[PDB]
C-alpha cells in the first residue's frame, strides 16, 4: 500500500510557492488552499514551534534532509500526523536565495 | 532566454527510478506531459552514452542518500536530447526527490 503524500517547496520562512496536486488525497485542499500561505498556520498549536524552528535550521544543514512530524489540520478541520521530510535547494549556477523541498506524507503515530 | 524557475523542475521515483510524480514545467522543456511519464523507469531516458554513468549515480545516491547526477542527457519527446543535471536525495527508503535543471536547448 502506497503511502498518501505530496510534495511542496516553501520559502525560507515557510509560505508554500508550489504544491503538488496529490495534496488533495493527502489533506483534503486544493493547490490554491496552501499556496500563499505559510505551513505554520496548518500546524497544530504544539508543534508550531518545531515546524518553524525545523525551517529555520534546514538552511543551515548543507543541503541534508531534515524530518519534523507534526499534527496537520485537514480540510475538514482534523489533526492528521504529518512526517515532512525538507531540504534546501539552490541552483548552483546563481546566487538565488535558498528554497525549501518538502515531501508530506500522511504517516500513523503508533 | 529563460529564468531560473522556469529551467528547474521537480520529479519523484520510486526506488526502481520510476517516475511516480513530475511537475508540469518539463512539457514545456523537454516536451511530456507528466501522465505519461508515469510508471516509466528513467532510465528508458538517458542517453546511450550517460547510461553506465546514470547506473553509477543511482548506485551513490542509494548508499549515500543523495546525489548529484552530474551532467547527462535526456531523451526529449520529439526527438533530441536535452542536458541536464540533477540532485536527487531519497525520502526513508521510500522514493527519489529529484530537482532537475535544464542545462540545454533540445539537441
Ligand atoms: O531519479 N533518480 O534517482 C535520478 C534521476 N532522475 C531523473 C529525473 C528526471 F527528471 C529525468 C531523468 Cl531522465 C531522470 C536523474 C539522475 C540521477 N542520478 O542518480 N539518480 C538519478
Amino acid at each position: 500500500c502506497q503511502p498518501t503524500r505530496f510534495i511542496s517547496r516553501h520559502n525560507i520562512e515557510g509560505i508554500f510557492t508550489f504544491v503538488d496536486h496529490r495534496c488533495v488525497a493527502t489533506v483534503g485542499y486544493q493547490p490554491q488552499e496552501l499556496l500563499g500561505k505559510n505551513i505554520v498556520e496548518f500546524c497544530h498549536p504544539e508543534d508550531q514551534q518545531l515546524l518553524r524552528d525545523s525551517f529555520q535550521q534546514v538552511v543551515k544543514l548543507k543541503g541534508q534532509v531534515l524530518s519534523v512530524m507534526f499534527r496537520f489540520r485537514s480540510k475538514n478541520q482534523e489533526w492528521l500526523w504529518m512526517r515532512t521530510s525538507s531540504f534546501t535547494f539552490q541552483n548552483p549556477y546563481s546566487d538565488e536565495i535558498e528554497y525549501i523541498i518538502c515531501t508530506n506524507t500522511n504517516v500513523k503515530n503508533s | 532566454f529563460k529564468g531560473l524557475d522556469s529551467k528547474t523542475f521537480l520529479s519523484e521515483h520510486s526506488m526502481d527510478m520510476k517516475f511516480t510524480y513530475c511537475d508540469d514545467r518539463i512539457t514545456e522543456l523537454i516536451g511530456y506531459h507528466p501522465e505519461e511519464l508515469l510508471g516509466r523507469s528513467a532510465y528508458e531516458f538517458y542517453h546511450a552514452l550517460d547510461s553506465e554513468n546514470m547506473t553509477k549515480s543511482h548506485q551513490n545516491l542509494c548508499t549515500k542518500g543523495q546525489v548529484v547526477s552530474g551532467q547527462y542527457r535526456m531523451l526529449a519527446k520529439h526527438g533530441g536530447y536535452v542536458w541536464l543535471e540533477t540532485q536527487g536525495t531519497v525520502i526513508y527508503p521510500q522514493c527519489i526527490m529529484c530537482v532537475n535543471y535544464v542545462l540545454s536547448e533540445i539537441e
